[PDB]
């Protein structure tokens, strides 16, 4: 698949375990973030002593989540779960497993 | 505008 | 050019007017942000009443961006203290006609 970068939000829709999520492609971030409002209440989260330069000691998924795209590619991520975010943010942890590259005509 | 970086 | 996305910071080096800057490709941001620490003191910046999710400074002028293949255009970045890296937003990336692709 191909997605030009424009003024519009670059987005991907995929599954984490059994649930569909939509998020912003976020090359700027090492790690994936799910906004607390999209986080399934029954899925366990845990404190971390990680710090995110961009929210200190954020929550993270207790378990690894199986990501799956619409072509049935899959892998594991363990996202951070952050309160008061407008959008999910797909980081380079996920993007790299989907073998996504950036290219210019030139 | 929305600015989504972090280590 | 082609750059796989990996754990390493995806970076671009280019000119804004006469000066070289290096930064992180930041698809998540509408607008480009330059570290106040890298910002030439003689280049004017202005208050805004915009918030970036606050009241940040912005370049008073449009800056001519130029890459190493001599593609060019205009951006007007925000200038923010206390960031570790410059951040290339979709204002710049869209003018460079950058695509994301998967095998």
């Amino acid at each position: 698949w191909v997605q030009p970068i424009t003024a519009q939000k670059p987005s991907l829709t995929l599954w984490l375990d059994d649930k569909m999520f939509t998020g912003l492609i976020n090359t700027g971030a090492d790690v994936t973030i799910i906004k607390l409002e999209d986080w399934p209440p029954n899925w366990p989260i845990t404190d971390t002593l990680t710090n995110l330069r961009g929210s200190n000691n954020p929550k993270q998924s207790s378990k690894y989540l199986t990501w799956r795209d619409k072509e049935n590619n899959s892998g594991l991520i363990k996202p951070f779960v952050i309160p008061n975010l407008p959008v999910n943010l797909w980081g380079r942890d996920l993007l790299s497993q989907m073998k996504i590259m950036m290219a210019s005509p030139n | 505008p929305y600015v989504f970086a972090m280590t």
